[PDB]
Formats: structure tokens, C-alpha cells, sequence
């Protein structure tokens, strides 16, 4: 299908960033969108076929190329002065009206000025209480990811080696651990509710996994603490009879 | 009777010198009504029949954008096909595409078609069912497999069975005074003696529309083919067509030969005889 | 009118 | 060309009818599309008008009506579900080699139906045995407002709806924690019931 | 690579009548590739203002073109069509016959 740059990414002032977008669907047409909160999808650039691309409605500050059929790289120059933006890549068989567009996962691009306050999250799992088990015959696990910056995380629950979605809800927005500060680190919580019988089985294995998006491997780091690179932080819990 | 709308596209690569030369024309029956030439200065689709002048400016904006999109695809195809056949980058090559739809006397859908040629030979063509393809060689099989996986035949079938027939009916109505008016051929015969024993009889058909016509020579009622010359139907330049059929007959036996003309505009077939 | 943009070979 | 979705935000109770309007300003033949963006997921096609029947059936009980005369493609669903809470985009293409045009989008909020509310506050302890704990306010009805923290040393999350689809059971939940010494789950959600 | 020599027909739009305005036509058809040079000649020299139709092709993918210009036939003037194509080792001259 379609793949693009990681779901999160940041840039510094005066720096240009190129967002990749690729598809092995043999599609001729490819598109770049910017998704603004109140404006919907706004077309930046579109490419009818290889070696041909045309400007959208907000092409100013962006540049693209289409030297290959599979790739449609979008470059965000320094003239683009949006502190944050969500970029969507799409493709279709042709520009024809009959062909619907398939969309990539998207990419959040943040303007990050100081990299010294980038921190990975700490993750802990909190076990259900006996009061809930006796009162409702249900058991709620709570996962908590704390102390990370920026708010570029992806939380998931894993039970006996398989990712679960049922009985799961995650906070739609993280909390500021120091809400009075503009560079506050963030906290995020999630819940996984299972039956009391399931949690009371000691063979059952529960795992909360948080994917953090930080520095790349080729970034410079001259600090005392460990380099806050992109990584996965996890915490686990087993059943209790 | 039956009618048809057809579109013709030609792209000739000019490697090292620029973009391919691109020419596109549209026909309703035997009448051209639109055209595009990449070497023209307008860079726009242009009218060629009086009844298409009734279309508003949004018509010509739409047709101009779509016809340029055709040339863009052919531009890439010339490069793709050059690699399929392991050809050199310095040679000139030609892509041709033709599609359209036919309707019966009731103006209902009769058949559609969409054909593609590389260097003047069949490459790939849509089948009669408008759901499968005919690949002419191994290089075209790659295209066939690609176009089958993308289900592009669905899109073409919706155009050929819907949009194509709908606009053909609209054109036939807006140009009823021209597209539906038949022009019977005006016939005459000439005589030229090639010697004192043989003579050339030429049976003429002038100023007829549509172009379909049949000229046959008969001697004593039976068909004749030997010593008969027939030329291709040719445009007169004013929307009508011309054609003639000649025969070399012995002198004094001209009255044994008859020319038979059949055309839609003729209530009964014409019979021509030299004396 | 003609058809829309065609798929490349 | 433009596409107009008249409702910016729609809040519906469960089992209620959905009616999202869509209108386009292009005056020729078109093809029409509805896209849905569920929270945390990418844009995916819900349904489309290819040709034929103006009433177009889609996935998950959705249906749209293409009216050529009114230039509309209204999306409908007779009985909405909680899982329908997402962003909905209308899209129209004008068949003149111009890219597909999307509307501004409509955010749909489906109020979760809580069948047996049983509000309570429980204390949950860290699985790594670090003496840390969080407070879980759960099983309250959807008309209950969980107010934010009134102290930067205390953290209270917004309410959260999980669905135990095997039991057909939905429940609200909010989490609170603090590194203070005076903090306790008994008075963690007093700003907004069973207490063990 | 398939090559096709053009077929050439030289004729007038209306039956030729001396001293009356008419159109001299030159119809080239059945050729491939499309690159072709066609000139209408009057007494050996090229006619300046000569128009031509838009390139089209037949079912066998061979091209056809119509070149034409207004003229007035007389008794002494001789007209012809000059055609050059990649299939011709030398440009072909076809004189205008009034009965062909």
C-alpha cells in the first residue's frame, strides 16, 4: 500500500525537511495534503503521473518532485512558518473521477527549537483493585506514561502476545505535568478492562507498550543523560488468583 | 441509421529535441468536429464543425484539460514502451489510441471499443464485452496484467456505455441538419479510347455523405473484376466524398457494361451505362 | 466529449 | 469548485438517526465519495457513487443519496452506534482532469449509552511494587462531568469510554494521581458513588 | 518497425471548368510513420498558401491527410502534388489529371 514518513517528526528553525511518500500500488496519481483543524483537507501538490506535478491551493512554501512513479517526496522549506501541521499523502490509479484516493497514515511535523528538553516516557502498569473485582466482577488495568517530551507517543495493549483493542480506551490528549510552563513534559494514561475471571488467571500476561518518537541515530547529543532517541518503553503485569 | 462517435490520438516522440508531437481529433460519423495540435499556438481544443459552436466556454476548458492529460500519458508510455522493447533512446516512435461508441438506428448503445497501437501495430485492445483485454505480444501482456489488476475496464465501460452514447445523441440532435442529412451521390461516366479496340469507362460518384458507398461493374448482368480499377474513397474538402471505378472494355461493346451505385441517400440503386 | 485521463501502459 | 458540509459538529445519542449534508458547486457530471476518519486511524473510503442507483449502500449500515438536481450527496444512517464517532468527509470530482475536492468535514460525537451505572472510585497499585498508585473513577453515567484538576500537583484525566464488546458493556473512566502526601483517592474527584 | 508507402490522389473538389474557381486537393493515405511532406505545385513551382487537414488514421493504424488550396484551372497551367516520405528514395510527383 502507501507508506510515508513516521507518524511524528520535528524540525528546527531555518532547516528544511523532506517528507517521503511511497506506494507499490502501480498508481499514476499521487497527492499531498495538509489537514488543518477547521479547514479540512487542503491540497498542497498533486502529481497526475511521473515527471508531472501541479500546485494545489497552499503550494506556497513547499516543493515536490516525481522522478519515480513510486515516490512523491514533499519538502517543507524554512519559508513555511507553521509551528505544527498534519500532512497526508494519497494516491489513486489515475486522476479520473472514478478512482478513489487511498491515504497514508499521516505525519505530524512540529517546530522544536530546543532539543535539550526531549525526554522519553516512563511507563508503569497499575493492577486492578479487589474492591472493583468484588463489586463489578470486572478488572481494570491502568497504564501510565509520564515525563516525555514532545507529546509524540503511541500506546498499545498486548495480552498473551497479541495486541488487543476491545475494552481499551486511551486519553485523547496528554496532560501537562507542569501546566504553567510552555516546555512542560507530558503524561498519558490508558485503561484495559477485562473480566475478573481473566485477570485472576495467573497464566495471563498483560503488557502496555508506548512507542516514543524522538531523536534519530544521526542526531548530535552532547548531554550527560542518555540520548532520547526513538524507542519503545513497556511495563507488564501478570494475573493474580 | 447507425451512428458513431470516435476519438483519435497520435503521439510521435522527438527525442533530444523536446516533447512528443501530439494531435487529437474527434469524429461523429464521418464529420470531424474538434481538434488539438501540440504545435499550434492556441494550446486549446478547437472547433471544426458548426454545431459544436453551441457549447459554452466550460466545455472547451474541460476538453482542453482532458486532451492534454491524454498527451501526458502517451509521453510516459513512449518511455515505458521504449524500455519494454529494449529500444534505443535516439529513435523516434509512435503511440496511437482510438476509442468511441456505436449506436443503432434507435440511437441505443450498440458497441464500444478502445484500442492502442505502438509504431503502427496492434498493442492492446478492449474486447467486445468491455471487461477484458487482448494483448498482441509479450510486452503488451505486462500492460494487460497491469490494467486488469487496476480494473480500468470498469471506468472505460462506464464512459463507452454511458457518457459516450449520451453525448453522441446530443451531437446528433444539435447537428441534425448536417449529421442526419444524407447526400445522395451525383454520378456520371466518362469514356476514353486507349486504342482502336479498347476503351476506358470510368464511373464517378461525387459529393455524397456519408462516405460508405459501393461501386460495382457488371457485364451482361454478371459481376466484373478483371480490368476493373477502384480507388479509395477520398474527401472532397467540403464534408462530402468522392469515388470512381474504371474498366477497360472492347470498343463497340460498351453497352454491355453497367455501373451500380449503392448509397444511403439513394432511394433505389443507380444503374449507369455508356450508351 | 472524450474520456478522462487514461492509465499508463 | 467547493464542497459544503453544513454541520460542523453533530452530537447524537445512540440509536438516533444520522443525516450529514453535502453539497457541491460544480455544474457538470461528477463522481461522489464519503470518507471516514476514525480516531487514531487514517482516512478510508466509506462509500462512493460510481454509476447507476442514486441510493448508494455503504459499509456499516451507511447510505448516501445522489440527487443531481439539488447537487447533494447526503449521508444517512438510521441507527448510529458509539463506534461511529469519527470525522466524516465528503468529496466530489468534476471529470475535467482536476483533483478530488474534499469538504471541510463533520465531526460526529455519539453519546455512549450506559445501561447500569455504578459510580465508584478505586485505588490501583503499581505492578512493579513501587508504592505508587492511581485513582480510578469509573462506571458513571455519560451526563457526569469530570472537571479538571484544581492543583498542578494533582493530575486528573478527561473521561474515557471503553467497550467490552464481548459482554456488550460500555463504561466511563477517569484517572487521577499525585505525588503529594495529603493526596488520597477519597477526595481525588470531589471537584466533580461507591467508596471501598 | 512497419513502414507504409503513402497512396496519393490529386483531384479537384468540383468538376474542373476552365476559368472557374475551384479547390485543388492532394489526398495522402495509408502511410506510416506520420512524418510526411506534401506540396501543391503549379507549373513546377510550389503554391504558397496551402492548408491541410488534421492528422487521423484508419483502422489499420495507417495515417491519412488532405492537402488543399484554392485555384482556377486553365488550359495551359499544369498542376501536381509533390510527396516525400521515409519510404520514398525520391520525392514523388503526381500530375493532376482532370478525369482522375
Amino acid at each position: 500500500g502507501i507508506t510515508q514518513s513516521p507518524k511524528y517528526l520535528f524540525r528546527k528553525e531555518g532547516q528544511n525537511v523532506t517528507l517521503s511518500c511511497e506506494q507499490n500500488l502501480n498508481h499514476d496519481a499521487m497527492y499531498w495534503y495538509r489537514q488543518d483543524p477547521g479547514q479540512g483537507l487542503r491540497l498542497i501538490y498533486y502529481s497526475q503521473i511521473v515527471n508531472d506535478f501541479q500546485k494545489g491551493d497552499i503550494a506556497e512554501g513547499y516543493s515536490v518532485s516525481r522522478e519515480k512513479k513510486e515516490s512523491f517526496p514533499l519538502t517543507v522549506t524554512s519559508a513555511q512558518k507553521n509551528p505544527t501541521a498534519f500532512y497526508l499523502c494519497a494516491s489513486s490509479i489515475t486522476l479520473s473521477s472514478y478512482n478513489e484516493q487511498f491515504f497514508g497514515p499521516g505525519t505530524r511535523l512540529t517546530v522544536l527549537e530546543d532539543l535539550k528538553n526531549v525526554f522519553p516516557p516512563e511507563v508503569a502498569v497499575f493492577e486492578p483493585s479487589e474492591a472493583e473485582i468484588s463489586h463489578t466482577q470486572k478488572a481494570t488495568l491502568v497504564c501510565l506514561a509520564t515525563g516525555f517530551y514532545p507529546d509524540h507517543v503511541e500506546l498499545s495493549w498486548w495480552v498473551n502476545g497479541k495486541e488487543v483493542h476491545s475494552g481499551v480506551c486511551t486519553d485523547p490528549q496528554p496532560l501537562k505535568e507542569q501546566p504553567a510552563l510552555n516546555d512542560s513534559r507530558y503524561a498519558l494514561s490508558s485503561r484495559l478492562r477485562v473480566s475478573a475471571t481473566f485477570w485472576q488467571d495467573p497464566r495471563n500476561h498483560f503488557r502496555c507498550q508506548v512507542q516514543f518518537y524522538g531523536l534519530s541515530e544521526n542526531d548530535e547529543w552532547t548531554q550527560d543523560r542518555a540520548k532520547p532517541v526513538t524507542q519503545i518503553v513497556s511495563a507488564e503485569a501478570w494475573g493474580r488468583a | 441509421g447507425s451512428h458513431s462517435m470516435r476519438y483519435f490520438f497520435t503521439s510521435v516522440s522527438r527525442p533530444g529535441r523536446g516533447e512528443p508531437r501530439f494531435i487529437a481529433v474527434g469524429y461523429v460519423d464521418d464529420t470531424q468536429f474538434v481538434r488539438f495540435d501540440s504545435d499550434a499556438a492556441s494550446q486549446r481544443m478547437e472547433p471544426r464543425a458548426p454545431w459544436i459552436e453551441q457549447e459554452g466556454p466550460e466545455y472547451w476548458d474541460g476538453e482542453t484539460r482532458k486532451v492534454k492529460a491524454h498527451s501526458q500519458t502517451h509521453r510516459v508510455d513512449l518511455g515505458t514502451l521504449r524500455g519494454y522493447y529494449n529500444q534505443s533512446e535516439a529513435g523516434s516512435h509512435t503511440v496511437q489510441r482510438m476509442y468511441g461508441c456505436d449506436v443503432g438506428s434507435d440511437w441505443r448503445f450498440l458497441r464500444g471499443y478502445h484500442q492502442y497501437a505502438y509504431d503502427g501495430k496492434d498493442y492492446i485492445a478492449l474486447k467486445e464485452d468491455l471487461r477484458s483485454w487482448t494483448a498482441a505480444d509479450m510486452a503488451a501482456q505486462t500492460t494487460k496484467h497491469k490494467w486488469e489488476a487496476a480494473h480500468v475496464a470498469e471506468q472505460l465501460r462506464a464512459y463507452l456505455e454511458g457518457t459516450c452514447v449520451e453525448w453522441l445523441r446530443r451531437y446528433l440532435e444539435n447537428g441534425k441538419e448536417t449529421l442526419q442529412r444524407t447526400d445522395a451521390p451525383k454520378t456520371h461516366m466518362t469514356h476514353h479510347a486507349v486504342s482502336d479496340h479498347e476503351a476506358t469507362l470510368r464511373c464517378w460518384a461525387l459529393s455524397f455523405y456519408p462516405a460508405e458507398i459501393t461501386l460495382t461493374w457488371q457485364r451482361d448482368g454478371e459481376d466484373q473484376t478483371q480490368d476493373t480499377e477502384l480507388v479509395e474513397t477520398r474527401p472532397a474538402g467540403d464534408g462530402t466524398f468522392q469515388k470512381w471505378a474504371a474498366v477497360v472494355v472492347p470498343s463497340g461493346q460498351e453497352q454491355r457494361y453497367t455501373c451500380h451505385v449503392q448509397h444511403e441517400g439513394l432511394p433505389k440503386p443507380l444503374t449507369l451505362r455508356w450508351e | 466529449i472524450m474520456d478522462q485521463v487514461p492509465f499508463s501502459v | 469548485q467547493s464542497v459544503s458540509q453544513h454541520n460542523h459538529h453533530v452530537i447524537l445519542s445512540e440509536a438516533a438517526s444520522l443525516e450529514l449534508g453535502c453539497n457541491y458547486s460544480y455544474g457538470g457530471t461528477v463522481n461522489l465519495f464519503w470518507y471516514v476518519q476514525y480516531p487514531g486511524q487514517h482516512l478510508q473510503l466509506l462509500l462512493k457513487y460510481f454509476s447507476g442507483d442514486p441510493l448508494v449502500k455503504g459499509i456499516k449500515g451507511f447510505e448516501a443519496e445522489f440527487i443531481k438536481s439539488k447537487f447533494s450527496f447526503n449521508l444517512r444512517k438510521p441507527s448510529v452506534q458509539w463506534s461511529d464517532t469519527a470525522e466524516y468527509f465528503c468529496a466530489v470530482n468534476a471529470r475535467r482532469n482536476t483533483p478530488l475536492v474534499f469538504g471541510k468535514g463533520t465531526r460526529l460525537s455519539v453519546i455512549a449509552n450506559i445501561q447500569n451505572p455504578d459510580p465508584a472510585v478505586y485505588q490501583l497499585r503499581d505492578s512493579k511494587s513501587s508504592d505508587k498508585s492511581v485513582c480510578l473513577f469509573t462506571d458513571f453515567d455519560s451526563q457526569t462531568n469530570v472537571s479538571q484538576s484544581k492543583d498542578s500537583d494533582v493530575y486528573i484525566t478527561d473521561k474515557c469510554v471503553l467497550d467490552m464488546r464481548s459482554m456488550d458493556f460500555k463504561s466511563n473512566s477517569a484517572v487521577a494521581w499525585s505525588n503529594k502526601s495529603d493526596f488520597a483517592c477519597a477526595n481525588a474527584f470531589n471537584n466533580s458513588t461507591f467508596f471501598p | 518497425m512497419i513502414q507504409r508507402t503513402p497512396k496519393i490522389q490529386v483531384y479537384s473538389r468540383h468538376p474542373a471548368e476552365n476559368g472557374k474557381s475551384n479547390f485543388l486537393n492532394c489526398y495522402v493515405s495509408g502511410f506510416h510513420p506520420s512524418d510526411i511532406e506534401v506540396d501543391l505545385l503549379k507549373n513546377g513551382e510550389r503554391i504558397e498558401k496551402v492548408e491541410h487537414s488534421d492528422l487521423s488514421f484508419s483502422k489499420d493504424w495507417s495515417f491519412y491527410l488532405l492537402y488543399y488550396t484554392e485555384f482556377t484551372p486553365t488550359e495551359k497551367d499544369e498542376y501536381a502534388c509533390r510527396v516525400n516520405h521515409v519510404t520514398l528514395s525520391q520525392p514523388k510527383i503526381v500530375k493532376w489529371d482532370r478525369d482522375m
